[PDB]
This record gives structure tokens, C-alpha cells and sequence, in this order.
């Protein structure tokens, strides 16, 4: 549905997060921005 | 309807009219879905290993075993079989 | 791999405590439902129970064993465990709408509840041949020292725990396991100090508490506390029912409120505490001759629960609680049991600490204070039923 | 669950006809070094 | 407990002896394949 | 504080700026301790 609680898979990065890219800091996905390269 | 006899996952009318899987869950067949790719399967409503192969009907349609086997092995009508 | 870990821990266990365990394992759901509302009967029917040795033995060979680290557990719990009465799912549906996630999401938004009774849980993520009753699975954290039996049942090296905190929720997401969907919990513990039936204890840690807070209390408004808890306290309490300050304001009890709340906001709790008060249909807005007060049918529950479960409170006047949780001839009549969660650090004092009849295991609050209600449940006394309300004071 | 590592009982062989079933085989040989890798690549054959 | 087939530890010396205790033997021999069998009998000794 | 990300019974900022043992129990540092 529309909303960014959703992880198909179960491996703890929500699917569109997979989807659109993410990075990890602190043990946690977070959402990619341009500025962390 | 709601129905899973043999509790596959797959329900009965599914089983017996025709059924895909996206998104890991089975749905309704339509004629639209073969433009897309997706193929229509059917199997076993009273048996949840329709080929009697180590693998139930849903994991062969959903492809959620072995990536090594072949695409041919996914429908429930044809065995894993070396 | 654990077969000889479970041995390692089974050899040097009792001979007791090894048949409560078999026993256990024969008849799990009694005990569990028993173990669970063991501590609101009186001392004396508490004491004569036919199942209370097994209690013992089993709550003994649970906190034999130890965690030094924290750890994950995952088990399936009913969703009404958390005050949602409606279906996310029917046990042979595959997919959970969008609005139930929705629905589910707000019931549980900032709420504490708490778990006490025995449970079967697994160290590993439930698999293929593994048992799956609920549409909910949760991920819960356990804190360091606490206790877990692994047992072998049948070849299946089964743990069991017993629970003594309140669990709150963190993140819930929308799973797939084997074609069906699943709401996933993320749960962390929030511990507590909470004295069941051993009265004794908490009568211990209130008296070296509290003992000295006498001290650090002015002669003058110590021997006015004193005087107010001893005789007039029902008189201040009818006085603040009635809104008399707004009413027919008067400086006289003015002066007594404003010196009962200073010298309980001198020394307030130093650590999260629960407390156990039985309530009366007046606090609710109900008579005595009300045909809801009568919880033995299903309807009354149900609507006393729609009406209050997760609301607010408000009482203003001073509220009266004691550690126990026993049942007393004195509120013998009273269907309705307040459990309270005391945070830390907000104000309140032992007066069973100082000498003399002060009451039983007397514990006092500031007036005006809120309440917000998380889950009520209803246990069975006798010919009649009781109802338990668990709460949380708010600042 | 410890949080020890264990060897005994995880073998790639389970793994290696998966993995090469869906990946493409990569090599740089260089000089004095030689690496070789696998890219998972995707199948368009199937919608899923 | 889940779908899989289990031989291991299932062994037919366990039931060989209580089949043949209960039961009357039947052959046919045909031409070109023989059949056996085995079909229980009643004990007409034992009221239950 | 009492952030433990890793589990491991020290909080986060005592492991950040440092910290010792006594009594089975993670304390701040002080350099009176030395
Ligand atoms: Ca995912
Ligand atoms: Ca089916
Ligand atoms: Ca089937
Ligand atoms: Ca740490």
C-alpha cells in the first residue's frame, strides 16, 4: 500500500527503499541522498 | 471463495479456475496477465504436492526453492525430477 | 547443539521440579491461564490452591537460569492482547487490507502493556514446520537477567519464560510468510518494580525508602500530614470531589491541600513502580444497582470496554493504593481492580513507612493527577467477575 | 544464538549451483593477482 | 511435522510379526506375475 | 546514558569517551581512578 511500512521479503530494508537505493548507518536503512557519496 | 482444503496457501477455486503468483501471493487469472509474462497455472486442490516432488504447489508456481532448477519445473503439473 | 544444553540444565534440576515440568508440558494452557491471575484472591485462598505448588516449582526452575547479554525472542501473539478486539485476518484469508494495518497501527500508538503469566517462545524465527496461529508475530528484546528454561519437548528444544514487565511497540511492518501476510512487531521491555503477593518485600523496600523521608520533613507540616492521614483525610477528599475551591472557595482546607501536596512533592519515587487499588462504581459513574456493574455477561464487558478502554481519567481528589495485590475484606465487594504504573520520579510517598497503623501498605499520590487506560481484562472470583484495569500515570 | 561464530554444518556447496545459476562470471587478471567475481543479473523472461 | 517424506528409522521387522499374527495369507500365482497377500482375520475367541 | 546499540552491556557514550569496571558494573571514567 501507500506507505513506506512494508517489507515483503522480511530482511529488515522496506521495499521501496530496495527499490530506489538506500545506505546503512547506525545498523538502520536509511534513504539515499546525493550528498553521503 | 476462502477455502484452502489442503492448506497450501492456494484457495480451492484458485486451484481449480486458474491462478498466478505476484508479489509472492496468489491471485486471479486473467487473460490480460499473458502479455505481461505471467502464466496461468492450475493444480490439486486436495493435495498440497500435486507432482509429489519434495515441493508444494506454491513454492513451485511462487519459484520460492532452489534457483538452480529449471523454469519449466515451476508449474505444479511438472516434477523436479534429476 | 542444544539437545546437551538442555541436558547440562535438566540434570540439576529437583526431582519437584522436573514432574512440574512434565506436568507442564501435559497441561500447559491451565497453568499458564492460572499463573497468569494467581495474586488477586485473598492470602488465605491463594494458600490452599491446588495448583500453587506447581506455580512455585516452575517460577523456581525458570529463574535458576540467567541471560548475561540481551536477547531476541519470536513468538505469535493474539492481537487482542493488545486491546485490538477487531480481525486483522481470518485464520484462512492471505492477505490483511490496508485499513486494518491502519486500525491496528493507532490502537497501539503510546501505550504500555504489561505480561504476566508463563509462555512458550523460540530463540530462532518461526520456519517451515513451525506452527503459526496469529497474523501477528513480534520481535521482542529481552533485558539482561532474566530467566529461560530450555527444555526438550519431543525432541524440540522448546524455551519457556516467565513474564513480569510491560512491553511496548515500536515499528510494525506488512511481511510475507509462504503466501500469507503477517503484521511484524519490533517490542522492547520497560521494566518495573512490581510486588505481586509478597507484601513482605515491598513492605521492606518501602520501609528503607522511606523511613528517613520523615526526617527530611519539617516538624510542623510532619505532625500536619500526620493529623490529615489519620482524620481528615475523607473530609479533604470530599471537599476536592466537590470542586470546593471553585465552588465555595475557602482557605482553610486550601491550606491543608497545598501541605499534603508539598510533602509528597518532596521526596518522590526513585524507581517505576505498579500499585494495585480496587475501585468503586462511583469512580466510574456507576451505582451499585447498575446493571453493567454486573460483568458476568458478556455484553457489559464489552460495552464498559468500548466506553473506557484507552481513554483518559482524571481524579480530584488524592488516590489511596497499596503495593499488594491481594484481595482484602475491606473492598471485598468491589468488582472493578485499578493497576497503576508509577514512573519514576514522580511524587508520591510510602506512608506505611512511618509507625503505627498509617493503613495497609498505604501509598499516596498528588490530587489532580491523569490516568490513560491501555487494555482491561476480566478474570473470574467465585460466582462472580471481576474486571482488571491496567493504567499508566501521566505526569 | 550465542552470538559465537560456528563452521560445522554450513556448506557452500548448497550454494555454488545457485549462485552460478543466476550470475555472470567475472575476470581481471592483471600481473601478479587474479580476482574472479559474481554479478547477480536479472532474468527478463519472467515478470516476478 | 511439515511435507517431507521420512524412511530413516521407520523399519518393517516392527510390524512384520503383527501383520503375520492376525492376518491369512492369500496368493495368486497367474502365468506371467504371482501376487501376495495378507487380509485379517477375525479371532472369534476374544469377544472383544 | 542507557543506549546500547550493539548489546553488550556498556552504553554507547561511555564506550565513545571511555569507561571502567567495578563491581561487575560499567562506570564513567574519572582520572582520580588512576
Ligand atoms: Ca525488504
Ligand atoms: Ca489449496
Ligand atoms: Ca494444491
Ligand atoms: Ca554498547
Amino acid at each position: 500500500w501507500e506507505d513506506e511500512d512494508l517489507d515483503t521479503d522480511n530482511d529488515n530494508i522496506p521495499d521501496s527503499y530496495e527499490r530506489n537505493g538506500y545506505t546503512i548507518k547506525d545498523l538502520i536503512a536509511v534513504k539515499w541522498e546525493d550528498s553521503f557519496a | 471463495e476462502d477455502l484452502d482444503t489442503d492448506n497450501d496457501n492456494i484457495p480451492d477455486s484458485y486451484e481449480r479456475n486458474g491462478y498466478t503468483i505476484k508479489d509472492l501471493i496468489a491471485v486471479k487469472w486473467e487473460d490480460s496477465f499473458a502479455e505481461q509474462g505471467y502464466k496461468k497455472y492450475v493444480s490439486n486442490y486436495l493435495e498440497s504436492n500435486t507432482a509429489g516432488d519434495p515441493y508444494t504447489d506454491y513454492e513451485k508456481a511462487s519459484g520460492s526453492f532452489d534457483k538452480a532448477i529449471k523454469t519449466e519445473a515451476r508449474d505444479p503439473l511438472v516434477a523436479a525430477y534429476p | 547443539w542444544e539437545r546437551k544444553e538442555a541436558e547440562r540444565i535438566e540434570q540439576k534440576l529437583e526431582r519437584s521440579e522436573k514432574e512440574a515440568l512434565e506436568s507442564y508440558k501435559k497441561d500447559s494452557v491451565e497453568i499458564s491461564k492460572y499463573s497468569q491471575t494467581r495474586n488477586y484472591f485473598y492470602d488465605y485462598q491463594i494458600e490452599a490452591n491446588s495448583r500453587e505448588k506447581e506455580y512455585k516449582e516452575l517460577r523456581n526452575a525458570i529463574s535458576k537460569n540467567k541471560i548475561d547479554k540481551p536477547m531476541y525472542v519470536y513468538y505469535f501473539e493474539s492481537p487482542e492482547k493488545f486491546a485490538f478486539n477487531k480481525v486483522i485476518r481470518t485464520e484462512n484469508q492471505n492477505e490483511i487490507s490496508l485499513e486494518k494495518f491502519n486500525e491496528f497501527k493507532e490502537t497501539i500508538q503510546n501505550k504500555l502493556f504489561k505480561q504476566d503469566g508463563f509462555k512458550d517462545i523460540s530463540l530462532y524465527e518461526p520456519g517451515k514446520g513451525d506452527e503459526k496461529p496469529t497474523p501477528l508475530l513480534m520481535h521482542l528484546k529481552l533485558p539482561r537477567n532474566t530467566g529461560m528454561l530450555p527444555y526438550t519437548n519431543t525432541n524440540n528444544v522448546s524455551t519457556l519464560i516467565e513474564q513480569g514487565y510491560s512491553i511496548k511497540i515500536d515499528k510494525i511492518v506488512r511481511i510475507v510468510i509462504d503466501g500469507k501476510h503477517y503484521i511484524k512487531a519490533e517490542a522492547s521491555v520497560v521494566s518495573s518494580l512490581d510486588f505481586k503477593d509478597d507484601v513482605s518485600k515491598g513492605d521492606s523496600w518501602g520501609k528503607a525508602n522511606y523511613n528517613d523521608w520523615s526526617n527530611k520533613l519539617t516538624p510542623n507540616e510532619l505532625a500536619d500530614v500526620n493529623d490529615y492521614m489519620r482524620g481528615g483525610y475523607t473530609a479533604i477528599n470530599n471537599y476536592l470531589i466537590s470542586n470546593g475551591p471553585v465552588n465555595n472557595p475557602n482557605p482553610e482546607l486550601d491550606s491543608k491541600i497545598t501541605n499534603i501536596e508539598n510533602a509528597l512533592k518532596r521526596e518522590p519515587i526513585p524507581t517505576n513502580l505498579t500499585v494495585y487499588r480496587r475501585s468503586g462504581p462511583q469512580e466510574f459513574g456507576l451505582t451499585l444497582t447498575s446493571p453493567e456493574y454486573d460483568f458476568n455477561k458478556l455484553e457489559n464487558i464489552d460495552a464498559f470496554k468500548s466506553k473506557w478502554e484507552g481513554q483518559a481519567l482524571s481524579y480530584p481528589n488524592f488516590i489511596s493504593t497499596s503495593i499488594g495485590s491481594v484481595n482484602m475484606s475491606a473492598f471485598a465487594k468491589r468488582k472493578i481492580v485499578l493497576r497503576i504504573t508509577i514512573p519514576k520520579g514522580s511524587p508520591g510517598a510510602y506512608l506505611s513507612a512511618i509507625p503505627g497503623y498509617a493503613g495497609e501498605y498505604e501509598v499516596l499520590l498528588n490530587h489532580g493527577s491523569k490516568f490513560k487506560i491501555n487494555k482491561i481484562d476480566s478474570y473470574k472470583d467465585g460466582t462472580i467477575t471481576k474486571l482488571i484495569v491496567d493504567a499508566t500515570l501521566i505526569p | 544464538s550465542s552470538g559465537q561464530i560456528v563452521t560445522e554444518g554450513n556448506s557452500w556447496s548448497d550454494y555454488i549451483s545457485q549462485i552460478d545459476s543466476i550470475s555472470a562470471s567475472i575476470i581481471l587478471d592483471t600481473e601478479n593477482e587474479s580476482y574472479e567475481r559474481r554479478v547477480t543479473a536479472k532474468n527478463l523472461q519472467d515478470p516476478e
